[PDB]
Formats: C-alpha cells, sequence, structure tokens
C-alpha cells in the first residue's frame, strides 16, 4: 500500500543532466520534454492533414457572395514575387477624399 | 434631569459591585472622556453616571450619545462612591464597562442591564 | 500585411507629452501584472478542479461496488424466494 | 362546479378530545364558545381565529 | 517514518490547527471582528458588490 | 391669458429617474483608465488588500459620476490629502504613491519567466551549435 | 461525526486544552451532575427531597462559581454546559486575569510554577478555582515576576 | 448562518427546541412510550417539543384508527407552528423550516426524512429505538 | 515643546465643561465660566514657578 | 484609509436612490444630498461638478444599521425614490437624513422618537430636510400621532426594546398598507440576553408571523455588529406592492 513503504521507498530518483563536453548541443530531451515535441507535431500534422482533405475534396464551381468582397489568393504568376496563399486581409485603411484631407492638412 | 435615576433598595451597591469586578476585570473605562469615546467606538454595554456632578451638564452630555447607540445609562448618586468602587484615589463622574466574548462577568452585565431597561 | 511606407495619418501624429507617457507606462505595467496574477489564480483554480474530479471519480466507483454488492444480496434473497 | 370552494378555516389549534358541544352569541356576532370531551370549554372571536 | 515538530507535542499541535481553522471559517462566512477602527470610516476597503444578495431567503 | 402654442415636435436613457439623475458616461481615455484601475485594484495594493472578485465582460458600467471626497469634519490632520497629492486621476494617484519599483520589479520577474524558453534561447543554442 | 470533532475542536482551541481526553472528563462530570438535575426535577414540586437535594445541588454550583448567583433554579442547572466548567478551569482564569498573555502562555507559566491560589503554587492547569478563591491567583514569591532571584537566563546574562 | 462553526451548530442549548414528525408521533405512542419525559430523559435537559399544523394534518388524515396518537398530539401543552404553504406535506415543511432557521432537533424515525436531513449541516436527529430515544447528531449530549 | 499641549489639552477639557454647561441650561449663567476663567488664570500662574 | 481629495466614481447600487462610489482602495456607500453642502454629524460627502449643486454622502455602516443591512445583502429594502417611510426610534436622526436622502423630495419620512433632547436633534435636521417630519412622542403609544401619520409603505423599526415585536405589531396595524414593506433590527442581547441569539431571532420572526407579518428575509448583520439581525417582512401579502 502507501503505509507499507519507507521514507527511502518514497525518495526521488534524480535525472542526470547533458554531458559537459556536449553541452553547447542544448538540453538532454528526455521523455517528458519529448511529450511535448511529439504533441504538437502531432497536433500539426492533424491541422495539416485536415486542411489538405479539405482542399482535396473542393468544389470547382462553388460560389459564396464573399467572393465579390475579398481578393483571391491568385496565383504566383498573377501575384508574383509576393505570393502566399493567403487571402490578404484589410488594414483598415482607405482611400481618402479630397475634402476631408483638405480638412486634416488644414489642421497639421 | 436624571430621569433613569437609580432607586436606594440594592440597586446602587449592585452597579457599584459590578463596577469594581469589571474594574478587577479590566474591561472598565473611567471618565467622561473615555466613556463618550468607548460608547461612540460602540464596545460599550452600560454606562453608569454620578449624579452628585457639580454643573450636571457634563452627565448630561453622555446620555445624548448613548441614546443615539442605544446603550443603557443610569445614575447613582455619589461620584465619591463611584470614584472608590472604581479604584482610582479621584472622583469619577463617568464610568463605561464594556463587552467581551468571554467572560463571567456578562452575566452581572445582563442582569444588570435587564434591571437598568426596566428602571427606564 | 505589415505595411512599411508611412501613411500620412502617421506623419501627422503628435507627439505626446511626458505626463501621457508615464501614464500610459504605469497602465502597461498594471495590465501586465493583472494578466500574470489572473493566469496563476486560474491555474491554481485548475488544479484544485482536477483533484476533486478525482476524488469524485473514486466516490463513484465506490458508489458502483456497493451498488453491486446489494443488487447480488437482493436477488440472491429473491431466488430463493422464487424457489 | 369549479368555483365551489367551501371550506375557510379552522378555529385555532381546536379541541384535544371531541367538540361535543358549542354554541354562538344570539346578540353578538363573533362571540363562539365550544365545550370538548374532556371537559375543558373555549370562547372564540371569530374576528381573530389564530 | 520522519514526523514533524508539530506532531511531536499534541497540544501545539492542536493550537495550530485551530489557528487554521478558525482562518478557514474567514473566507466562508464573514466574523466581527471589531467594528469601525479609531481612525473612522475609511469606505468599504475591499470592494462593493452590486448584484450580490447574501440573504437567507424565508 | 391664452397664448399660440409653440409646436415642438421635431433609444436608452441619459439620465436615470430613479437614481437622482445621474448622467450617461461621457467614455474619455481617462475615465476609461480610471475603469481598468478599478477592475485591477487587486494588483495595485500588492497582496496587502484583497478586493472582491467582481468579473463582468465589460468593466465601464452604464451610468457613472467621478467624485471627490470633500471632509469629515471629525478628522483632519491625518485624514486629508495635502495640496502635492490631490492630483487629477486615479492613475495619476498612483503613480504618485509608493511600491512604482514593487510593480517594476514583478513585471521584470514575469518577463525572465515569459522570455525563459522562447526564442532568444534557441538562438542561443543555435549558435552554440553552429560555433 | 464531524459535528462532534468540530465541537472538540472549538473547545480545544478556544481553551488552550491539551487533547480530548480533558473534553470527555469535562462531558462526562458535566453529564453526572445534569443527570442529577434531571432526576430531581421528576419528583414534584414541595417534596423534601426535592427541595433539600436541589438546594444542596444549586449552593455547591454557585459555591464553585459555575452557575451564575443571579439564576438559581433547577431548569437552570439543567442548561449548565461544559464552556462553563472549561471557564472555571484555572488556565483559562489566568488568562482572563491577564498574567498571560495567552492560554498557551497560561497553560506554561501554571506548569512551571509561577502562578499561586492563595498560599500554595498550583502545578496542575485544570484545577478547579472556586468563586472565593479566584481573587487569590498571582504569581508566587519565589517566581521573577513576583520576587527574590532573577532568574535563570538573567543569572547566565548577569554572569 | 451565524452560530455554525464547521458543521457544529452553537445555536442549540437547552431549552432544546424539538420538531416531532408524524413517525416519530405514532411510534412514541406506540411504544408506550411518554413524549416530553422520554425527551428530557434522552437530552438531559428541558425540551420544548414543537409540531407543524402539516404534522397535525397527517395525523388528522390518518384515519380514526389513529386517534389516541391524534390526542397525545394534541395535549395543550406544547408550541403550535402554524405553516404558510399550500400542500401540507410534513417532510418538506420540516426541511424548508430546519433549511431556514436551522436551531432544531429534527424527531423522526423513516430513514427518508433522515437521509434528507443528513445532508445538511448541524441539526440533531432524534429518534426512538425501542426502549427510549436516541439522538443522532448532538455533540453536547 | 511639551508646556503647550499640556495647557492645551487642560484648555481642551475646561471648554468642553462650559460647552456643555452653556448648552444644557435653559437660560444660562455667567459664574461658572468665571471660575473656570479664574482656574485658567491661576494655572498660567502656575506654570511660571518652575 | 479613504483620505479627502481622493478621487472616485460614483455608479448607481442594485437598490434606488443609494448609489455605490469605488475609488482606489475602498469602496464605500452612498446617498444623493438632499440639502447640498451642509453635512448633518460630520460625515465625509462627495462633490462631483457635473459638466455644484450634486453632492452625496457616505453612509456608515458601523453608524447605520440599514447601511450595515444593505452591505451584508438584503434583496430589497423596499424604500424606492417617492415612497412614505415611517421611521420607529429616530434616536437623534443620523440614519433618518439617509432614510430622506433616500426617498427623495417627493416621499416623506414619519421620524418618530422618544427622548426630548434626541427630537432637539431630530427638529434641527428636519429643520434642514423638508420631506422628514419629526414626531417626538412614545412610539408604544401610536394614537397620539394618528392625526400626523397617514398610511406608509415602509416601516423601519430600530428600536431596543424587549415588546418590541408589540410596538411594531401596533404600529403596522395602524399605518400600513395592504402589503407594506417593513425592515426590523432585532438586537438579541436587548431582546433576550440569556438565550442564544438565534433562538432569539426565531422567536422574534414567529412573533411577527403571529403579528401578521409574512417574512421574506433574514440577515445577521455581522462584520458590522455583533448579535444584531435585520428582518424583512410584507404585512398582511405575499408580494410588496401588489
Ligand atoms: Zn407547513
Amino acid at each position: 500500500m502507501s503505509s507499507l513503504r519507507h521514507a527511502i521507498q518514497r525518495r526521488a530518483h534524480k535525472e542526470r543532466a547533458q554531458p559537459l563536453e556536449r553541452q553547447r548541443l542544448g538540453i538532454l530531451e528526455k521523455k517528458k520534454d519529448y511529450r511535448l515535441r511529439a504533441r504538437d507535431y502531432k497536433k500539426k500534422q492533424a491541422v495539416l492533414k485536415s486542411l489538405r482533405q479539405k482542399a482535396a475534396e473542393r468544389n470547382e464551381d462553388e460560389f459564396y457572395f464573399g467572393m465579390m468582397s475579398r481578393k483571391g489568393p491568385g496565383s504566383a504568376l498573377t501575384r508574383g514575387k509576393g505570393f502566399t496563399g493567403t487571402v490578404d486581409g484589410d488594414r483598415g485603411n482607405k482611400a481618402l477624399s479630397v475634402e476631408t484631407v483638405r480638412l486634416l492638412k488644414t489642421q497639421d | 434631569a436624571a430621569w433613569p435615576k437609580a432607586e436606594d433598595p440594592a440597586l446602587v451597591q449592585e452597579l457599584l459591585d459590578c463596577v469594581q469586578q469589571a474594574s478587577h476585570y479590566r474591561q472598565l473605562k473611567k471618565g467622561a472622556n473615555e466613556t463618550t469615546k468607548s460608547v461612540n467606538r460602540g464596545t460599550s454595554e452600560l454606562v453608569i453616571l454620578a449624579a452628585d456632578t457639580q454643573p450636571l451638564s457634563i452627565v448630561l452630555h453622555i446620555p445624548l450619545i448613548c441614546e443615539e447607540k442605544n446603550v443603557p445609562y443610569v445614575y447613582v448618586p455619589s461620584k465619591v462612591a463611584l470614584g472608590r468602587a472604581c479604584g482610582v484615589s479621584r472622583a469619577v463622574i463617568a464610568v463605561s464597562l464594556t463587552s467581551n466574548e468571554a467572560s463571567d462577568l456578562n452575566s452581572k452585565i445582563r442582569a444588570l442591564r435587564d434591571k437598568v431597561e426596566r428602571l427606564a | 500585411k505589415p505595411q512599411k511606407k508611412e501613411t500620412y495619418m502617421q506623419k501627422r501624429a503628435v507627439v505626446v507629452g511626458r505626463e501621457e507617457r508615464k501614464l500610459r507606462d504605469l497602465m502597461q505595467k498594471l495590465t501586465t501584472i493583472r494578466k500574470e496574477k489572473i493566469a496563476k489564480r486560474k491555474a491554481k483554480k485548475e488544479a484544485q478542479r482536477e483533484k476533486l474530479k478525482k476524488e469524485l471519480a473514486e466516490i463513484e466507483e465506490r458508489r458502483r461496488e456497493k451498488q453491486k454488492k446489494e443488487k447480488k444480496e437482493f436477488w440472491e434473497r429473491e431466488g430463493k424466494k422464487r424457489k | 362546479r369549479m368555483f365551489a370552494k367551501p371550506f375557510l378555516g379552522q378555529l385555532g389549534n381546536g379541541h384535544v378530545q371531541g367538540v361535543y358541544s358549542m354554541c354562538k352569541d344570539k346578540n353578538s356576532l363573533n362571540c363562539i364558545a365550544s365545550g370538548s370531551g374532556d371537559g375543558v370549554v373555549k370562547v372564540w372571536d371569530l374576528t381573530t381565529r389564530d | 517514518p520522519n514526523r514533524k515538530k508539530e506532531q511531536r507535542n499534541p497540544r501545539v499541535k492542536k493550537r495550530k490547527k485551530y489557528e487554521e481553522k478558525q482562518k478557514k471559517l474567514r473566507s466562508v462566512k464573514a466574523v466581527y471582528k471589531g467594528g469601525e477602527g479609531p481612525g473612522g470610516y475609511q469606505g468599504e476597503l475591499s470592494g462593493i458588490k452590486t448584484n450580490l444578495v447574501k440573504s437567507v431567503k424565508l | 391669458e391664452l397664448s399660440v402654442r409653440v409646436p415642438q415636435l421635431p433609444g436608452p436613457p441619459d439620465t436615470l429617474s430613479d437614481w437622482y439623475n445621474i448622467p450617461r458616461t461621457n467614455l474619455t481615455p481617462e475615465l476609461k483608465r480610471d475603469l481598468q484601475l478599478l477592475r485591477m485594484r487587486d494588483v495595485v495594493a500588492m497582496g496587502k488588500q484583497f478586493f472582491k472578485k467582481d468579473n463582468r465582460k465589460d468593466f465601464v458600467p452604464e451610468y457613472c459620476q467621478v467624485g471627490t471626497i470633500i471632509a469629515g469634519a471629525t478628522d483632519g490632520v491625518s485624514g486629508r490629502l495635502t495640496r502635492k497629492e490631490r492630483k487629477r486621476t486615479i492613475v495619476e494617484e498612483v503613480l504618485s504613491s509608493d511600491s512604482v519599483s514593487k510593480y517594476k520589479r514583478k513585471y521584470h520577474e514575469i518577463q525572465e519567466h515569459k522570455k525563459s524558453g522562447r526564442k532568444g534561447y534557441y538562438k542561443k543554442l543555435m549558435a552554440a551549435r553552429k560555433r | 461525526e464531524a459535528a462532534r470533532l468540530d465541537s472538540e475542536l472549538k473547545l480545544v482551541g478556544e481553551y488552550g486544552l491539551r487533547n480530548k481526553r480533558e473534553v470527555w472528563r469535562v462531558l462526562l462530570t458535566l453529564s453526572k451532575i445534569r443527570r442529577a438535575a434531571r432526576i430531581l426535577l421528576t419528583l414534584d414540586e414541595k417534596d423534601p427531597k426535592r427541595l433539600f437535594e436541589g438546594n444542596a445541588l444549586i449552593r455547591r454550583l454557585v459555591r464553585i462559581g459555575v452557575l451564575d448567583e443571579s439564576r438559581m433554579k433547577l431548569d437552570y442547572v439543567l442548561a449548565l454546559k461544559a464552556e462553563d466548567f472549561l471557564e472555571r478551569r484555572l488556565q483559562t482564569l489566568v488568562y482572563k486575569l491577564g498574567l498571560a498573555k495567552s492560554i498557551h502562555h497560561a497553560r506554561v507559566l501554571i506548569r512551571q510554577r509561577h502562578i499561586r491560589v492563595g498560599k500554595q503554587i498550583v502545578n496542575v492547569p485544570s484545577f478547579m478555582v472556586r468563586l472565593d478563591s479566584q481573587k487569590h491567583i498571582d504569581f508566587a514569591l519565589t517566581s521573577p515576576f513576583g520576587g527574590g532571584r532573577p532568574g535563570r537566563v538573567r543569572r547566565k546574562k548577569a554572569k | 448562518p451565524s452560530s455554525m462553526f464547521f458543521e457544529h451548530n452553537e445555536a442549540l442549548v437547552p431549552p432544546y427546541n424539538v420538531l416531532v414528525d408524524t413517525n416519530f408521533l405514532s411510534r412514541t405512542v406506540g411504544a408506550k412510550l411518554p413524549l416530553l419525559e422520554s425527551a428530557m430523559d434522552c437530552l438531559y435537559a428541558s425540551v420544548n417539543i414543537i409540531i407543524t399544523s402539516c404534522v397535525m394534518a397527517e395525523l388528522e388524515k390518518l384515519g380514526p384508527r389513529y386517534r389516541v396518537a391524534l390526542m397525545i398530539a394534541r395535549d395543550e401543552r406544547w408550541q403550535r407552528l402554524t405553516c404558510d404553504h399550500k400542500g401540507t406535506y410534513a417532510d418538506d415543511c420540516i426541511v424548508d423550516r430546519v433549511q431556514k432557521h436551522r436551531i432544531y432537533i429534527v424527531a423522526t424515525n423513516d430513514r427518508d426524512l433522515k437521509r434528507r436531513i443528513r445532508k445538511i449541516p448541524g441539526v440533531p436527529i432524534m429518534s426512538v429505538q425501542k426502549g427510549k430515544y436516541a439522538i443522532e447528531r448532538l455533540p453536547g449530549a | 515643546p511639551k508646556v503647550k499641549g499640556r495647557i492645551s489639552r487642560y484648555l481642551a477639557n475646561k471648554c468642553s465643561i462650559a460647552s456643555r454647561i452653556d448648552n444644557f441650561s435653559e437660560k444660562p449663567t455667567r459664574h461658572f465660566g468665571e471660575v473656570l476663567r479664574q482656574q485658567l488664570e491661576q494655572r498660567l500662574e502656575w506654570y511660571a514657578k518652575g | 484609509g479613504a483620505k479627502a481629495g481622493k478621487k472616485v466614481i460614483v455608479e448607481p447600487h442594485r437598490h434606488k436612490g443609494v448609489f455605490v462610489a469605488r475609488g482606489g482602495k475602498e469602496d464605500l456607500l452612498c446617498t444623493a444630498n438632499l440639502v447640498p453642502g451642509e453635512s448633518v454629524y460630520g460625515e465625509k460627502r462627495i462633490s462631483v461638478e457635473t459638466p455644484t449643486k450634486t453632492e452625496y454622502r457616505i453612509w456608515n455602516p458601523f453608524r447605520s444599521k440599514l447601511a450595515a443591512g444593505i452591505l451584508g445583502g438584503l434583496e430589497t429594502i423596499y424604500m424606492k425614490p417617492g415612497s412614505k417611510v415611517l421611521y420607529l426610534g429616530a434616536a437623534s436622526g443620523t440614519s433618518v437624513s439617509h432614510v430622506a436622502d433616500i426617498v427623495g423630495p417627493t416621499g416623506a419620512v414619519y421620524a418618530v422618537e422618544f427622548s426630548h433632547r434626541s427630537g432637539r436633534d431630530l427638529i434641527n435636521m428636519a429643520t434642514r430636510r423638508t420631506n422628514v417630519i419629526p414626531i417626538v412622542e412614545d412610539a408604544r403609544k401610536p394614537m397620539a400621532y394618528r392625526m400626523l401619520v397617514p398610511m406608509v409603505d415602509v416601516i423601519f423599526a430600530d428600536v431596543a426594546q424587549p415588546d418590541q415585536a408589540r410596538i411594531v405589531g401596533i404600529n403596522a396595524r395602524l399605518f400600513l398598507k395592504q402589503g407594506g414593506g417593513l425592515l426590523i433590527s432585532i438586537k438579541a442581547s436587548c431582546i433576550d440576553s440569556t438565550a442564544p441569539p438565534e433562538q432569539v431571532f426565531a422567536s422574534e420572526v414567529q412573533k411577527l408571523r403571529e403579528d401578521k407579518f409574512f417574512p421574506k428575509e433574514q440577515l445577521t448583520l455581522e462584520p458590522y455588529e455583533r448579535d444584531h439581525a435585520m428582518v424583512s417582512c410584507v404585512y398582511l401579502q405575499k408580494e410588496f406592492e401588489g
């Protein structure tokens, strides 16, 4: 049980460190750090597998009405060197009319 | 002017005996300013006021705060007897004896303030 | 995309004073200490919640064991009555 | 038949044994009395039935 | 096993158990603990919450 | 005697009729700083004084009014802020008070604990490998 | 049961007792006194047994200072309690008379022989102090709070 | 509530207020056992012993076979707590009363009401155990 | 110093006595204030001997 | 502490007419001042210059059992602005000023004091506030002020008497509307000094129920006063107004 064990039965076992001749390579990854690494990789691969399923089973004739108010991801040919697959969003700025810029420049 | 005046038949001496008991128990504040500060801090359980005071307006000003805080007050007829009962070697005209959560004096306090509430 | 040119609404911005910058820095420091304190309190409460759920699961295991024992005692008494 | 609800109340705690005699006051309007089986009588006032 | 300096004396253990169970009581109910101080009324010193009803609904 | 009337025909309430007309909050940036300070007043007195945990989603109430304690006539020697301490906002009083170094110390401990292993650590590991 | 554990812990904390054996000891003598009071209430009023035995019981409790001198009925003798008995103990009387700073300080003083009850020093903290003997609790003459030698750590320091 | 130190009710000091249920009352008349005398002999203290109108209602709703227990309940020297609710259900009446005020000793004998009032901290349960009464969760007795 | 605060406390005591005497009378008097002013004057003479 | 000159903000409470002024390290309770620019008994008050005449006055819970009950957390206090309040036990008019500041100019507070010098202080503060009328009479005999008190909505009862339930029963039989709110402040050491306070409170609640009230809330206002309770009850109904 738990009362049938001495304090030397309860005593913790220490963890060894990376050798000092090899400490420049980083920390010695043990089971806990390996579990963190494996959890992050399995999570990222699960998201990527779901994205690959969604890109495979895509209707080529789909029509949402946000397509008339968004700029598409395009291709590398149409966009150019600045091509990421992400749809570009708006930063909030807008082209500003001349009367309001006349007001702002009088204030400045 | 002192309408809750204590009468003779073994109520003044019960009051002064409880006063001496509380003064031994260190649960008692002496003098007009200390009675006033104890009533305004609300720790007071009962307050004894002398009635033989040269001009009585001092032990007339204390009952207003006692009636505002609703604590019992009672006049004993001798400030010399009140000082002798406290153990002061001076004449005391106002005595307020406080409350504590654990004592055996509080039974005397409770019976005394029942008699005083019947006196009022 | 992080904008690289400086717009006119960024060029015309007023340089803020010293007292308002001291108030801004104080508000930054207070909001960070508040966020760290809230995260610590939530971690402690989640630890207490998981300990409570462990002990609740142990109590439910004991309840299922006593329920099975009382069920078998009752049906052992009734199976002799229908025999 | 829906609003036929005839029970209104009960005078006090009642008696200990059963009520074997009772009599109203024919001059007043709220004076009742009732004498029980253990020989105790009670005078009730109908305005305060508590 | 190794036991505590508190556990070697049965009075001091029951002193520290009462000090911490009187401390756990203030976190549930409200103790009186003296009225207004000598300084007066410095406000309700730890918050006032408006949408909290703490009365025993009879 | 009897005159031609003036014809005066051309949402949420402005003033509360039941609370003696508290005006609606003019949500200035100073009042917003004051309300953030009031929801973080547990952090301000750093553990010396804990507060009732009132945590709604919006800390700004609908009706407020920024006032000033005038005077208790019984206490006026130490229960009275001096001229060099009567400040404009509440955040200015918190900053003029002490333990701003205590806030900075706790902030730098939090900053070390949050920069503990994120990316400068990995840049240092990569440099020590490449050397 | 949790009610018994919390009640006995309140007694052991509020009066600086050592264990629950002292609580059970007081509860046993209180139950004996209260059983005698119930047996005397069984009889009718103005029976000579109830009259003289109840007067003996009430005079005994008033003389040992538990029952108050105001209330002297056998119903209040039934309404007696263990908080009143532990209040009549000596250790809480030293704490309430203020010779000691806390109840554990009072137990420490009574153990190492500083206070005296009347004439003789008292080594036991559960000494049931009577009402007549309540006033004569003070520091003994051989104690450094009473007089005589300045004491032990004082002697080692003044050498 | 005030006077509650961690499931220890400090509000109950003698004279003990004891609520009586119909099961306890029928069984204490059935066991040839005097009610106030046996309660005082159980607690060694002066009881005042109360019966709600739901309890009197259930004793009256039981037939004329229980007329003796009805007269025993209708003894005059006991307090009658009038109830202001609808159903005349003694269990919920007793539990609501005890949950509000919590100064009472509940005297029952049914295990359903006993398990229902064991959940709330600091109420003793008095039950007749064929020779005398027995008080369950009172620490002073 | 100390004598200034001592005279301040004594003056506060006698001013409290004078305030309650002048207040709680119906139509007040003069001679009790005269007595207390003589007492303050003889104390002003008393502190000079030292 | 809550020093003079600190900036606080003043938000409404859950109750009507009461506000809570919070700021910095101390949140306190206040009511809108009826006569602005003057304190009654030397209390701290709160001036806000609206974008002058607006002032709030701080409500001491250690001095007034109503503010102690509000900070304890009563479900309602029955006194909205414009509701008549009969105050019994209006000793010197300290909390009566805050009740009058709650009920505002269109309400009325009938403050009954028995002693005469407390009556002088009450007549002074009711000279200041024109909606509190002072009645120097014994609250045990409500036939004296039946010309003065019309049928009020709320009764406050802060009398420390052993016959407190009978006093409130006859005063509410004479001057309280059908379904009338009241708050009674029970002090156990003055009701029954020997008995435990929870038993004293249950006995006083039972006496009110015999005197035809229906009790709906009860709190022991413990961090402000020892062995005190505040019982809220409705006269002759179960709901408050109708
Ligand atoms: Zn019922």
